């Protein structure tokens, strides 16, 4: 029914990056694919991500978090990178597959 | 050269005061402690549990080991 | 205002700052040791040789 | 050449690019304070070590008493001896927190910095092992015996390797003198490798507690971290000294205040606390060969950590399931430490195997598994 | 680095040669500020409003000529040495950094 959705929303809150004002995609480890995707982000999305991240690092050093009002809500989290990232991986797998043939 | 080649950054303003214009340990009661408590609270149920379990297992095993050193009167009840 | 006097006379010029540390250390040592030893002995009255020494120090045989 | 001599000079430039103008994340916590403590710890062991070495005599007939002569006659020899023996523990406490931090924050993703790290640990253990034998007390001798005899269990080359290591048929003077040489030597290899450690590290720079790029917010190592680290130094150094000055023998075995005697086996042959966890695993596998492999694996397992990362995120800061698994593992280690100090009997035997088994399971199966599971819960 | 460096030189090791030249440059500058009617008028309006009177070049020169190395050092030390400055940076400023580091550039020549 709505079980998968209950779990996700639960994990989302348990994770807690939303308390730093970060988007799920803001928290991705920057391996190669992720690095390429980031280079493809439009300027505005890229600067917003940068501010969010800088802001989180500053909270982190201060040992504070954002006020509860400013926390990112599960349903308002914008998966801004997932689209690019999936494409980057699709391309990689194409080349990998092709270079084997 | 590691300062100047790090990240493309735009439109962020920051404001900071000299250390001599501000206090070293400000708002201990209004901000510090509350947060300390906040931090402790958010973690205790993640850290404490297994340590508590460790303690139990420890206590059991220590007491169980001593109990096995004691004698069981049921081995001498018919030794007349 | 000592803080200002201190600042002007001692902490402003890096040279006087070092001088204040050195001369400061010399005086701190003399004081700090005397006090520590004093505290230690008081907490141990009549237990140290310093304390019982007189009983055999030129008062036997 | 260049304006300031801090950048142009071939040496100061090095000092500057690693301790002054070195870009550090603005948010690294106290957990990042252990690297510097490890370094300072190392310089201190080497220093007190040399001072002790200048009064030691590597001979079965004089070792024990040379250490006693040092503690009883050398000016402050007793203090230096204390600082050296206890410093070894400060070293391991620090190294274990250093590693922990790394596991929790995914520092291991910096593969080379990590592998050299594993090598530093191994070298540190060998150093302390050979060091421990030098006073030639009862635990010195029997610990040396118990552990070195394990290798005669290796197939075919076994007995050889062992009699080669001892330089005879048992732990005896020839073993002692070569152990002194090794103990004097290895610390210098640790210093060397430590440089390589930091060299690889500087390729990437420090990781941070949120696990996201800190390029957007870096600050110079000095004064921020030089101060933070000096503070960290005094904060740790206090309990260290408190222990060494008020409870000198708290961590040592009384059995070592008795000259080694090959004709009297101590009742409970057990190592210093920092080896207990491994001793427990050793004894968990009844079978000379299997236990040895298990012991070996208990530390070599660290070389696999970089390949068992499945999470899409670097740290565990935002991974609550992994966080508990992490503390489960920590508790798992206290338990092994505890089992390591106990005799081999029920219920310590069964508990021991449980702990040994869960240890490997958590690192080999659960961590990677839970990581994948978490990736799904983020809709990834 | 060099800039703050020069400020520290001002407070600790100014030379008579430097001030000697500095004065001549300053004299020319004040004279050059009265090159035309608009600029002379600007001076009068300003002087009155700020000094409550006019200060003739003849006076300025008198004052300017009384300055020497020793004086520059004392005045500068008095306003610059070990003071917390105000900093404004705009643009691609990642390589300039840390108020603390800058604050330290405020002492020891
Ligand atoms: C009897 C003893 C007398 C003789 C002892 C001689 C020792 C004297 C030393 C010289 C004086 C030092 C001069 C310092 C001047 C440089 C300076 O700027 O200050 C240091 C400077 C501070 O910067 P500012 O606050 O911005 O100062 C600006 C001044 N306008 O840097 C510091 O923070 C250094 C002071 C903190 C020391 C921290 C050390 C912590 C260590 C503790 C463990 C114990 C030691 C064991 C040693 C091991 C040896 C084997
Ligand atoms: C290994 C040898 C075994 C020897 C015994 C192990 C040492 C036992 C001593 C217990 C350790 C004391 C630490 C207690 C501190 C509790 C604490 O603060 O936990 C919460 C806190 C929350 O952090 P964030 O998620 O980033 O929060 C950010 C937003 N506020 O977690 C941390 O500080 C991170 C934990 C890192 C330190 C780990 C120290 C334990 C060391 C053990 C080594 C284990 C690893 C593997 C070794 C195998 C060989
Ligand atoms: C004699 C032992 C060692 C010395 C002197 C040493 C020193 C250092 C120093 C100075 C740093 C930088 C500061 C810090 O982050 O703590 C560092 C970082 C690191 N060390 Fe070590 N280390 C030692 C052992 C190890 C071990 C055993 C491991 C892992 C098995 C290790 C893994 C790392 C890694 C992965 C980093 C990255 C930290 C980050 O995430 O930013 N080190 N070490
Ligand atoms: C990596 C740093 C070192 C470690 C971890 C270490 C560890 C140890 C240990 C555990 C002992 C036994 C202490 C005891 O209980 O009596 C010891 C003893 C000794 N070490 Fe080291 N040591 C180190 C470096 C050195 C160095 C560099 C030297 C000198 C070149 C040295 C010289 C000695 C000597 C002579 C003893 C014998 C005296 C004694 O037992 O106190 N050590 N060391
Ligand atoms: C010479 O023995 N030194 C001992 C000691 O406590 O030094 C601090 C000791 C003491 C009692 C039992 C076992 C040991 C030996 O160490 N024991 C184990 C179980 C061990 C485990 C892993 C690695 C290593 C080594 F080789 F250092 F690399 C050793």
């Amino acid at each position: 029914g709505r079980l998968m959705d209950r779990i996700r929303k639960w994990y989302y809150n348990a994770a807690g990056f939303n308390k730093y004002g970060l988007m799920r995609d803001d928290t991705l480890y920057e391996d190669d694919d992720v690095k390429e995707a980031l280079k493809r982000l439009p300027e505005d999305l890229y600067n917003e991500r940068m501010f969010r991240i800088k802001r989180a690092l500053d909270l982190s050093l201060k040992h504070r978090i954002l006020p509860k009002e400013q926390w990112v809500k599960y349903e308002e989290d914008k998966p801004y990178l997932e689209p690019y990232l999936k494409e980057v991986i699709r391309e990689r797998l194409e080349r990998e597959a092709w270079n084997k043939k | 050269i590691h300062f100047g080649n790090l990240a493309r950054v735009r439109h962020i303003i920051t404001y900071s005061l000299s250390p001599f214009e501000q206090r070293a340990i400000p708002n201990i009661f209004s901000d510090a402690l509350p947060n300390v408590w906040r931090r402790f609270s958010s973690q205790v149920f993640k850290v404490a549990p297994p340590f508590l379990g460790a303690y139990l297992l420890y206590s059991w095993g220590t007491q169980e080991f001593e109990r096995l050193k004691r004698k069981n009167p049921a081995d001498y009840e018919n030794d007349q | 205002a000592l803080l200002r006097q201190a600042y002007s006379a001692l902490f402003r010029r890096t040279s006087t700052f070092a001088l204040t540390v050195v001369l400061g250390a010399v005086l701190f040592e003399r004081a700090f040791d005397q006090g520590a030893d004093a505290i230690f002995e008081h907490l141990n009255e009549g237990k140290l040789w310093k304390h019982i020494k007189h009983k055999y120090e030129a008062s036997e045989e | 050449m260049a304006p300031n001599i801090r950048k142009s000079h071939p040496l100061l430039k090095m000092i500057n690019n690693s301790l002054i103008d070195l870009p550090a994340p603005s948010n690294i916590s106290a957990w990042w304070n252990f690297g510097s403590l490890l370094a300072v710890c190392l310089m201190t062991q080497i220093l007190t070590g040399l001072l002790l070495a200048m009064h030691y005599t590597a001979d079965t007939s004089l070792a024990f008493s040379s250490v006693a002569h040092t503690c009883r006659n050398v000016q402050y020899g007793w203090l230096i001896r204390n600082l050296h023996a206890n410093g070894a523990s400060f070293f391991f406490i620090c190294i274990f927190l250093h590693i922990g931090r790394g596991l929790y924050y995914g520092s291991y993703l910096y593969k080379e910095t990590w592998n050299t790290g594993v090598i530093l640990l191994l070298t540190l253990m060998a150093t302390a092992f050979v060091g421990y034998v030098l006073p030639w007390g009862q635990m010195s001798f029997w610990g040396a015996t118990v552990i070195t005899n394990l290798f005669s269990a290796i197939p075919y080359i076994g007995h050889t390797l062992v009699e080669w290591a001892w330089g005879g048929f048992s732990v005896d003077n020839p073993t002692l003198t070569r152990f002194f040489a090794l103990h004097f030597l290895l610390p210098f290899a640790i210093a060397g490798i430590t440089i390589i450690h930091l060299t690889f590290l500087h390729e990437s720079g420090s990781n941070n507690p949120l696990g996201i790029s800190s390029d957007s917010d870096k600050i110079p190592f000095h004064p921020y971290y030089s101060f933070k680290d000096i503070l960290g130094l005094t904060l740790m150094l206090t309990p260290f000294l408190t222990l060494a000055l008020f409870s000198p023998n708290l961590l040592g075995d009384p059995e070592n205040f008795t000259p080694a005697n090959p004709l009297v086996t101590p009742p409970h042959i057990k190592p210093e606390w920092y080896f207990l966890f491994a001793y427990a695993i050793l004894r968990s596998i009844p079978n000379k060969l299997g236990g040895v492999l298990a012991l070996a694996a208990s530390v070599l397992i660290l070389f696999l950590i970089p390949f068992l990362h499945k999470s899409k995120q670097r740290t565990m800061t935002f991974r609550p399931l992994s966080q508990t698994l992490f503390w489960l593992l920590v508790a798992n280690l206290l338990i092994l430490t505890w089992i390591g100090s106990q005799p081999v009997e029920h219920p310590f035997i069964i508990i021991g195997q449980m702990a040994s088994l869960s240890y490997f399971t958590i690192l080999l199966i659960l961590f990677p598994t839970i990581g994948t599971l978490e990736n799904k819960m983020l809709n990834y | 680095f060099c800039a703050q460096g020069e400020w520290m030189r001002l407070c600790t090791s100014t030379t008579e040669s430097e001030v000697k030249r500095a004065k001549n440059h300053l004299r020319s500058a004040m004279v050059a500020q009265l090159d035309g009617t608009t600029p002379v008028c600007e001076t009068i309006g300003s002087h009155l409003l700020n000094y409550g009177r006019r200060i003739s070049l003849e006076e300025w020169d008198s004052r300017i000529s009384a300055v020497d190395a020793r004086m520059v050092r004392d005045v500068c030390s008095k306003y610059i040495y070990d003071k917390c400055p105000a900093l404004a940076a705009v643009g691609p400023i990642e390589q300039l950094l840390d108020y603390n580091r800058i604050r330290s550039g405020m002492y020891w020549i």
